[PDB]
RNA sequence: AGAGUGUAGCUUAAAAGCACCCAACUUACACUUAGGAGAUUCAAUUGACGCUCUGA
RNA sequence: ACCUCGGAGCAGAACCCAACCUCCGAGCAGUACAUGCUAAGACUUCACCAGUCAAAGCGAACCUCAAUUGAUCCAAUAACUUGACCAACGGAACAAGUUACCCUAGGGAUAACAGCGCAAUCCUAUUCUAGAGUCCAUAUCAACAAUAGGGUUUACGACCUCGAUGUUGGAUCAGGACAUCCCGAUGGUGCAGCCGCUAUUAAAGGUUCGUUUGUUCAACGAUUAAAGUCCUACGUGAUCUGAGUUCAGACCGGAGUAAUCCAGGUCGGUUUCUAUCUACUUUAUUCCUCCCUGUACGAAAGGACAAGAGAAAUAAGG
RNA sequence: GUUAACCGUGCAAAGGUAGCAUAAUCACUUGUUCCUUAAAUAGGGACCUGUAUGAAUGGCUCCACGAGGGUUCAGCUG
RNA sequence: CCGAGCCUGGUGAUAGCUGGUUGUCCAAGAUAGAAUCUUAGUUCAACUUUAAAUUUGCCCACAGAACCAAAUCCCCUUGUAAAUUUAACUGUUAGUCCAAAGAGGAACAGCUCUUUGGACACUAGGAAAAAACCUUGUAGAGAGAGUAAAAAAUUUAACACCCAUAGUAGGCCUAAAAGCAGCCACCAAUUAAGAAAGCGUUCAAGCUCAACACCAAAAAUCCCAAACAUAUA
């Protein structure tokens, strides 16, 4: 079965306990599916964000349209939507308790691979529609091969090594050079300069 | 912060993937004995001890 | 404490598990829940045999999940020639066994055969039953 | 939550390069700091202010002497961004009783027990 | 409207009262809790609350010791039975290293 | 014909401690209580009988 | 809807910690009858009050449970003791609707009007090419989504003003934006011609009169080159109106025992100001007619631009 | 159940009768249709789920009268 | 000036509400929470002031504070100078933005609610003007001096030239489906050209391509300092 399977909106067994919107499932780099698992190409998420069912559907559909099912295949690397979201009814005053559940959404972080692709092909064949998908997506995203990813990583490493600027962000943070922790977050020791909220500045170091 | 242990932690060597193949103390007595043994050993974390604390003959015997 | 090096010295719940298929792979094999039905006419004898089997299992590092007994079937027979009744009874006792790797099972079977008591019968088959 | 920053001790270790850059040697380390304040205690946490007060650094640009020893160092670390730390180094011998009056702190941190106002 | 209503209970102010090294006179409460976070050790009693109190004058000390429960308390026993054959539970205790001697012999009179 | 050796099942035990067996509680196991059986292969650190392994 | 008490999360590692934040529960039950009497030393729900624990001793053996509760005074009682869904749960010994007939003291600490914030909703433009468009994603329309911008709506917020910032429409006068309804100049066309649709550029000039309607709107009639979208304190009441709407009178329906009430309906219902200061008080478009012509274009039906001539219309000035 | 005479079934003290009806009568509501206007959320006349009409809480006709509130022919008039 | 007259008195009625509360100078001085017909108020606590008695108080380092991140508590040294108690009081007990951890709401608000830390409600310098961002505090005179924070940078899409014959209108399927409706096969001739990768054909036909040769912007009174790429940090 080489085709993205149906990701149905909500779970089949819903959850009556309303979660609070912890946005730390968006913030920072993905602990989970960074590396590959039997798929040569992928869509790398270069930014945090929640994936609606609509987005999922779009991802499914476009790929299916522009897939060569005998020669290529596709995999989900993201679960089905599971974080619930409460919206109150249209135009209520503030308070009176927390609202009722509306829709379910998967959190994605930066560094995550959203969709994986493999089969008898080059990356040049797969780029076209994966790029489209990325564009469609609700964060910075990039159609990315294995090799390409590796190259990018290498470049990053080089940047980290090379720079003639004596003052890194990390050094300023950990040593607490300017009492600058009065400005910074406590997450800005692990994240460092690179991550701001859902946003991931890939250039800086 | 999250400092690593100074020496080896207890119950680290025995766990393994398969718990259900292992022998287990079906009794109390064995467990007690084990505990006693552990106590007797020194450890690195402070504790109660820190602050408070021929052949012929044999043959003959056998015959007897 | 967490920040201390002693953290989680009291941790015990990972040492306990407080919470069926037949997996025949390629070089590592498992029969799924084998029920050994010990059928006999003497109540005592079957029980004894079952006990022995259990002991053997224990010795051999094999799990014994269930060891129930089945009901005694009153086969009431008319000894035809003058009606002479003979209300016999057959007793079935089971000992379930899970994990078993290639070489062991045959050996076990052999052992069982060697040990078989006088006027008692076996049946080794899968779990899918309705008691 | 803003916090009382704990600084790892890999920060406080001099490399050979560092040594080359600055003056000091690892063996024969300076006994005493001249510790000058170069920043305000305002727009800062109370603990830092307290530390500053303890140090005797209420006036800015008005240098105090201190012992180069662990407890003092720790304190300094708490407010190290607020200050300029430079080693007290004495080219002539350290003050006797006859000199005492005639001294001069100078730039480049040196006590200088002969202080005349005549040129060479 | 808000379906949830009710949990407006204050904090119990529980925890350690006397940390390690603290000098402690007899009868003082060392630490208070629900569920044995800390256990009683040498010269440390227990209330009905599970609150630990000192039974002698001296220095409080905390220590990781081997847990071996009373055989009549059943759950613990069961747990022990369940464990694998090399493992020992371990638990945190509170001792009071007693300071003064129980008493001294002094001269009454020369009869 | 050569090599490794050699405390009863097993042991950085030195006649030990675990394993083990029969009963009685147990559906059975398990626990527990009562009992049971056991060993330095043999001659002054050396040699000669027992295995394991390799040849014919 | 909630109001007292308790456990878990928010509050990840000594305490503490909120919301009409998320979730579970309690207002007992069981066992005792030394659930006797005393008493060093501590904890404490951030006060007090209430709560908790407890060595030793004397006297006897050989508590479970997370919450499971209520002050004082009063009653009842020979005495020991016992009295509240005093649940608004630190409890006033016992009290209710209504007011547009209302009044007073305050409040911009708190609403309606307007501003301001924000932009969920709302509108616009791009990106993306699935899908419509006999075929053809881009003549035209356009799903899923993405990235921006706006501040026309409905809200949300409560920052200015309650020792008053006076409201819906209409009249009067209009300043402005352009996101162009007409008038001009282009590009594309599924543009032969006439009509169109769509995009660029253009804010010099213009953008009708009526029937109904308190109304903006809306429908309908007649036209028109066109009868733009919006902003300006939903422009403009010390310029006007007051038909609606914010009072006192009154009926119909309904609600209420009744007073009375209704983001129901309907008849009636006073709109004050002599200008102190600022500001200010004489700088061409468009339609139609005639020819061109019944030519170009089109197989026919039909049917033009430009160039030219003539008449009007409004606007400005006499 | 058969727009329903009718049937089956419940509750009630009785079960809104005559009449009149988009009314000065919750809302739906610019209800539908004929007259009236070139054009009618107005006015008149009809129809009737008025689910909140209705009988001295007075119901329904009607002669006169009304600075009451609506609609209107003609004439008239800044 | 009648929802119940007017006058005198009780009546200096009462007001948790508003307004007001008068010589000079100096000093210390900012908002954890509790109940409460209570949230426009108040008593206690907390902070604050004074006079006393005092002996430690802040800062802290090893060791230590549970099972199901940032930090904290505790804490000798050390750097310092005060904290605790006793006596006597009032007053604050309707707060704001900024950074950080969160919660509610739209991962809206100059929104609302907790915690940690700033700042403001106290002078000055900067960020255009500016409460809350930064630099900076203990005071007065000087026609002296060194500094602190402290001035925004960017300009963006050309692209190929040539040459295309054949087994073959592969079979299968299709009324017909010819490199291109759908499958199986994808072999093969000449230097070299896919059993064809875009269009295009009702099916054909023609066009290419693969191959040889050749070498970012839009809103409403009127843009908004003026201006400037070149003499040495
Ligand atoms: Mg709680
Ligand atoms: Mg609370
Ligand atoms: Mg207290
Ligand atoms: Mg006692
Ligand atoms: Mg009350
Ligand atoms: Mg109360
Ligand atoms: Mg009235
Ligand atoms: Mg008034
Ligand atoms: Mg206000
Ligand atoms: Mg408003
Ligand atoms: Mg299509
Ligand atoms: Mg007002
Ligand atoms: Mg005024
Ligand atoms: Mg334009
Ligand atoms: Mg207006
Ligand atoms: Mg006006
Ligand atoms: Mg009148
Ligand atoms: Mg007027
Ligand atoms: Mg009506
Ligand atoms: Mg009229
Ligand atoms: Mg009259
Ligand atoms: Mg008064
Ligand atoms: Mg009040
Ligand atoms: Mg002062
Ligand atoms: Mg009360
Ligand atoms: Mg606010
Ligand atoms: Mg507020
Ligand atoms: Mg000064
Ligand atoms: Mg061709």
């Amino acid at each position: 079965k080489p085709k993205l399977r149906f990701i149905e909106r909500a779970p089949l067994v819903p959850k009556v306990r309303r979660e609070p919107k912890n946005l730390s499932d968006i913030r920072g780099p993905s602990t989970e599916a960074t590396e590959f698992t039997e798929g040569n190409f992928a869509i790398l998420a270069l930014g945090g964000g929640y994936l609606h069912w609509g987005h999922f559907e779009m991802m499914r559909l476009t790929i299916n349209r522009s897939m060569d099912p005998k020669n290529m295949f596709a995999i989900w690397r993201v679960p089905a939507p599971f974080k619930p979201i409460t919206r109150k009814s249209v135009g209520h005053r503030m308070g009176g308790g927390k609202g009722a559940i509306d829709h379910y959404v998967t959190p994605v972080k930066a560094g995550r691979l959203v969709v994986e692709m493999g089969g008898r092909c080059e990356f040049e064949e797969v780029q076209g529609f994966l790029d489209q998908v990325a564009h469609k997506l609700p964060f910075a995203a990039k159609a990315v091969s294995r090799g390409t990813l590796e190259k990018m990583r290498k470049d990053q490493e080089e940047r980290e090594r090379n720079n003639q600027n004596p003052w890194t962000f990390e050094r300023i943070a950990t040593a607490n050079m300017l009492g600058i922790r009065k400005v910074l977050s406590p997450y800005d020791l692990t994240h460092k300069g690179k991550y701001w909220g859902k946003f991931y500045m890939p250039k800086r170091v | 912060r999250r400092t690593p242990p100074l020496g080896p932690m207890p119950n680290s060597d025995i766990d393994l993937s398969n718990l259900e193949r292992l022998e287990k103390y079906r009794s109390f007595d064995r467990y007690r004995r084990r505990a006693e043994q552990e106590a007797q050993a020194p450890h690195w974390w402070r504790t109660y001890r820190e602050y408070f604390g021929r052949t012929q003959q044999l043959l003959e015997r056998k015959q007897a | 404490y967490k920040t201390k090096p002693t953290h989680g010295i009291g941790k015990y719940k990972h040492l306990i598990k407080a919470e069926v298929r037949a997996i025949n792979l390629g070089t590592d094999y498992e029969y799924g829940v084998l029920n050994i039905h010990l059928t006999a006419y003497d109540m005592t004898l079957a029980e004894s045999y079952a006990q022995y089997v259990h002991n053997l299992c224990n010795s051999l590092s094999i799990k014994v999940e269930e060891s129930y007994a089945m009901p005694t079937k009153t086969i009431e027979v008319l000894q035809l020639q003058m009606l002479l009744d003979s209300v016999l009874t057959t007793h079935e006792r089971v000992v379930q066994i899970s994990g078993l790797s290639a070489t062991f099972a045959e050996i076990f079977l052999e052992i069982i055969q060697s040990s078989l008591p006088e006027g008692v019968r076996l049946s080794v088959k899968e779990h899918t039953e309705e008691d | 939550k803003f916090t009382r920053s704990r600084i790892p001790e890999k920060v406080f270790q001099a490399s050979p390069e560092d040594h080359e850059k600055y003056g000091g040697d690892p063996q024969n380390p300076h006994k005493l700091h001249i510790v000058t304040r170069i920043k305000s205690t305002r727009r800062r946490p109370y603990w830092e202010k307290d530390i500053i007060k303890m140090l005797g650094l209420e006036k800015a640009h008005t240098p105090q002497v201190h012992k180069n020893i662990p407890s003092v160092n720790a304190k300094l670390k708490v407010v190290k961004h607020l200050i300029r730390i430079k080693p007290l180094k004495l080219p002539q011998g350290l003050p006797a009783e006859e000199n005492m009056s005639n001294t001069c702190l100078k730039s480049t941190g040196e006590l200088v027990v002969q202080w005349h106002l005549k040129p060479v | 409207s808000s379906k949830n209503l009710g949990g407006k209970s204050s904090g119990r102010r529980q925890g350690i009262k006397k940390m390690e090294g603290h000098y402690v006179h007899a009868g003082n409460i060392i630490a208070t809790q629900r569920h044995f976070r800390w256990h009683p050790g040498a010269h440390v009693g227990v209330g009905k609350n599970k609150c630990l109190y000192a039974l002698e004058e001296g220095i409080v000390r905390y220590t990781k010791e081997v847990y071996v429960p009373h055989p009549r308390n059943t759950e613990a026993v069961d747990l022990i039975t369940r464990l694998p054959k090399g493992a020992v539970l371990y638990k945190t205790f509170v001792h009071v290293v007693p300071a003064k001697p129980e008493g001294t012999f002094k001269l009454v009179a020369m009869l």
